[PDB]
RNA sequence: ACUAUGGUUUUUAUU
RNA sequence: AGGCGGCCCCCUGGACGAAGACUGACGCUCAGGUGCGAAAGCGUGGGGAGCAAACAGGAUUAGAUACCCUGGUAGUCCAC
RNA sequence: ACCCGCAGAAGAAGCACCGGCUAACUCCGUGCCAGCAGCCGCGGUAAUACGGAGGGUGCAAGCGUUAAUCGGAAUUACUGGGCGUAAAGCGCACGCAGGCGGUUUGUUAAGUCAGAUGUGAAAUCCCCGGGCUCAACCUGGGAACUGCAUCUGAUACUGGC
RNA sequence: UAGCUAGUAGGUGGGGUAACGGCUCACCUAGGCGACGAUCCCUAGCUGGUCUGAGAGGAUGACCAGCCACACUGGAACUG
């Protein structure tokens, strides 16, 4: 159908004359709700500003995943500069599992069999861009049968 | 048909008896490489006509002497 | 670790043992206790601090934590030890239960009745 | 293990009502609803997101009054068909002894149902029964013991239950005090006030 | 000098594609032949061929198309150190049917297609796709 | 071709 | 490899190429082992121009224990 | 064991939490003092954090507390960690043995894989006929034990010669 | 825990034992053990099973189906 997530409202220090000054980020996913997701963050001084200028890009670029039979096809991995995930194939809706930076990219383009792990990173706004990179690793069979002989 | 094992001999120094290094080759019991275990055994001999870097065939019986249970089958192969 | 590497020397666990060993893995204890002390205020926490010295019946002797308002412990009084750490002092592991044996209870207390020692000592 | 203490004040921490001993001194007038909870909780929410979703699952719990470790074995043996784990949850909590003896109008109250079944009044298959968790299925036959079929208590109940408006997925005979499923309830017919959305995925953290 | 030919082998294969050559030549073998059977008659490459008597070289033409990469994910699994085996009611699943696995079993190097329809298992010589 | 000695504690996070 | 520099004569390990000729797996890493010293310090003698821990001679300074400044032993050097 | 009946509301409740994380809150006392205990941290007059209240929230013949230990712990890491600054490349060498070893015919068939014959009692995990109301528990039918041993084949790749 | 044995290491004719083996006597021999750890010494019963993870692994062998080994503390074996 059509899932629309926010993932994380963090805090920055912000160190001014006066020793500190109100400030918060966002991280928000919503995509196409069926084979394509996009992503947006924005920064502000005030919440639900901060919100407003991550969902105001959660449209502006997508990515397309190739399916077949409703979901992705092998185990995969795929990588950021200081950020790797790996995805396993596991059980419909018993097998999600995983925090939104993994679930939530792979709830909004129609995948609810898949279970994720980052081995290492958590930073939310980093270690997504590293399950964005898995969705164009992994390949779909329909469209690649003639690629290699016979 | 009998089930017997091969090693080398490494020592002779005795009228009625060898002592043999079984070669056995084997998977360690935690770890999967294959790797050198040698058995090193007192074995009899009563023909006393093999000696040291000799390869040798052993079968089992009845304990035959102290601590001793295995005979010489076959001379394999002379040194060197 | 290579094909050929732990063959030699398997890998050997690194043993981290007893936090509060003096009670040998038993609950709590029999303390006779011989010295009470106090000692100073932990730089911005603002309060001086009640310890004592206590015997137990292995023949131990530790550092035991005073808590609570109000205190009748002395030499030979015979109280009841258990574990408990202390954040705020230095080293402090041992905790002194009111509930039992010589030990008057924690002054002014009406709720959390069943710790503190809030039911009268026999007479 | 029971759970013993007030259920109206149930009501003033959620918000609405949850239809506890029910009754005409708690419907359509003076009812009141939540006005002033406890001594200080209407200052200020707070609440924060977590309480939503602790306030979902014991809004189940408090209906059926079922205790937390059995409330985690009902999410065990629910199954997700294809859909929501929660959904069959449901199912399972409607197919109770004590909440089935609700539905066939023996007694008034979910509570007032456990109370006959724990004081040895209710046979199942012809045998009595003391086991308010006691799973029903098809075909089972809820009969009452003859110095309780005599009751007043009961026959008010019966005589309410014909006075309000009936579940069709089971038979039942106030003359004879007997009766049995005949389809599982549907979903089509009955509602609920329960969000399914936060009972899904239960006890992962 | 050589200590794993056959690492050069897949090296020189994985890594030729990559630096977008024509053709790699290695010293040749009834094994890295038996390999270039198996990766020509799958489709992988798109011929092999053998020169001399004393000094046998291997060259191999490599396969290309209108995408990008005929071989994406070449892994031995299997190595002289520690070897992998595999049986007959587990014979391996590549990329989720993307690829196919390849196996010397006791007879020569196949896929495991026909390593199941005689019955065989063994080593493991490549997972292909 | 220059000076020992003046301890210690602090704030914005909600709609 | 810490190290090796003004310039000779006499011995010497190793790196590298052009064209030919033999061995015929001779490669490659190394448990344990046996080996290679920069400076300081030492054992045994020789030597001592300049310099220089320690130390003395005078200031500087609260002190001077350091900077300043003249001397000077250990050392700097040699065959081992 | 169990059952069939009968007065009489009769004989039967406590304990811990409620600053933020964490759902349940701020008045009276104390005044950086005293007390705290999962962690961040609390308190010098209006303390939701200490001590008490009244009111909630949670467990209930149990409530709170605790010792060792498995999981998460890839936290002695084949599986599955790390080595220029973080904990670690042997200060630098030559080296045997051990490990690895180009390419090929012939052989042995140990290692591997395919197939027989024997066996892993009973209770217990799993499915199920019975018993008891759920179920602990107890029986009756199914069922799992990669191995080892006596045997049979394959020659790909290594080991052996 | 690096060097250690010498009834230790292998034989011949008897003894003993249900049978076997230096278990043992008299005579012949000079061998045996060690990087795959000899020398030397602290703790500890064993299985079916039991707990734990999805596994490797780690914890646990008390529950009762079988075994161990002790019986004031040590010795001997006799009877069977």
């Amino acid at each position: 159908e059509l899932q629309e997530k926010l993932i994380a409202v963090n805090r920055v220090s912000k160190t001014v004359k006066g020793g500190r000054i109100f400030s918060f980020t966002a991280l928000t996913v919503v995509g196409d709700g069926n084979g394509r997701v996009g992503f947006g963050y924005g920064k502000a001084r005030e919440v639900p500003a901060a919100i407003q200028k991550a969902m105001e890009k959660a449209r502006r670029n997508m990515i397309n995943v190739a399916l077949n039979n409703g979901t992705l096809q092998h185990p995969v991995k795929g990588v950021h500069t200081g950020s790797r995930v790996f995805m396993q194939p596991a059980s419909e809706g018993t097998g999600i599992i995983a925090g939104g930076a993994m679930r939530a990219v792979l709830e909004v383009a129609g995948v609810h069999n898949v279970l994720a792990k980052a081995y290492g990173s958590t930073n939310p706004i980093n270690v997504v861009r590293a399950t964005i990179d898995g969705l164009e690793n992994m390949n779909s069979p329909e469209m690649v049968a003639a690629k290699r002989g016979k | 048909k009998i089930r017997t094992l091969q090693g080398r001999v490494v020592s002779d120094k005795m009228e009625k008896s060898i002592v043999v290094a079984i070669e056995r080759f084997v998977k360690h019991p935690i770890y999967g490489k294959f790797i050198k275990r040698t058995t090193k055994l007192h074995v009899h001999d009563e023909n006393n006509e093999c000696g040291i870097g000799d390869v040798v065939e052993i079968r089992e019986c009845r304990p035959l002497s102290k601590t001793k249970s295995w005979t010489l089958v076959r001379v394999v192969e002379k040194a060197v | 670790a290579t094909v050929n590497q732990l063959v030699r020397k398997p890998r050997a666990r690194k043993v981290a043992k007893s936090n509060v060993p003096a009670l040998e893995a038993c609950p709590q204890k029999r303390g006779v206790c011989t010295r009470v002390y106090t000692t100073t205020p932990k730089k911005p926490n603002s309060a001086l601090r009640k310890v004592c010295r206590v015997r137990l019946t292995n023949g131990f002797e530790v550092t035991s934590y005073i808590g609570g308002e109000g205190h009748n412990l002395q030499e030979h009084s015979v109280i009841l030890i258990r574990g408990g750490r202390v954040k705020d002092l230095p080293g402090v592991r041992y905790h002194t239960v009111r509930g039992a044996l010589d030990c008057s209870g924690v002054k002014d207390r009406k709720q959390a009745r069943s710790k503190y020692g809030v039911k009268r000592p026999k007479a | 293990a029971r759970y013993l203490g007030p259920k109206l004040k149930l009501s003033r921490r959620e918000g609405t009502d949850l239809f506890l001993k029910s009754g005409v001194r708690a419907i359509d007038t003076k009812c009141k609803i939540e006005q002033a909870p406890g001594q200080h909780g209407a200052r200020k929410p707070r609440l924060s997101d977590y309480g939503v979703q602790l306030r979902e699952k014991q809004k189940v719990r408090r209906i059926y009054g079922v205790l937390e470790r059995q409330f985690r074995n009902y999410y065990k043996e629910a199954a997700r068909l294809k859909g929501n784990t929660g959904e069959n949850l449901l199912a399972l909590l409607e197919g109770r002894l004590d909440n089935v003896v609700y539905r066939m109008g023996f007694g008034a109250t979910r509570a007032e149902a456990r109370q006959l079944v724990s004081h040895k009044a209710i046979m199942v298959n012809g045998r009595v029964v003391n086991i308010a968790s006691y799973q029903v299925s098809p075909n089972d036959v809820v009969s009452i013991r003859e110095k309780a079929k005599k009751q007043s208590r009961v026959k008010a109940a019966l005589e309410l239950a014909e006075q309000r408006e009936k579940p069709t997925w089971l038979e039942v005979d106030a003359g004879k005090m007997e009766g049995t499923f005949k389809r599982k309830p549907e979903r089509s017919d009955l509602s609920a006030d329960i969000n399914e959305h936060l009972i899904v995925e239960l006890y992962s953290k | 000098s050589m200590q794993d030919p056959i690492a050069d082998m897949l090296t020189r294969i994985r890594n030729g594609q990559a630096a977008n050559k024509a053709a790699v030549t290695m010293p040749s073998s009834k094994l890295k032949v038996a390999i270039a059977n198996v990766l020509k008659e799958e489709g992988f490459i798109e011929d092999f061929k053998v020169e001399g008597d004393t000094k046998p070289e291997l060259e191999l033409t490599l396969k290309y198309f209108q995408g990008k990469a005929v071989v994406e994910s070449i892994q031995r699994v299997s190595r002289p150190g520690l070897r992998i085996y595999k049986r007959k009611d587990e014979l391996p699943k590549v990329m989720a049917g993307l690829g196919i696995a390849v196996v010397s079993t006791s007879k020569g190097v196949m896929t495991d297609r026909a390593a199941r329809q005689a019955g065989l298992g063994g080593e493991i010589i490549c997972y292909v796709a």
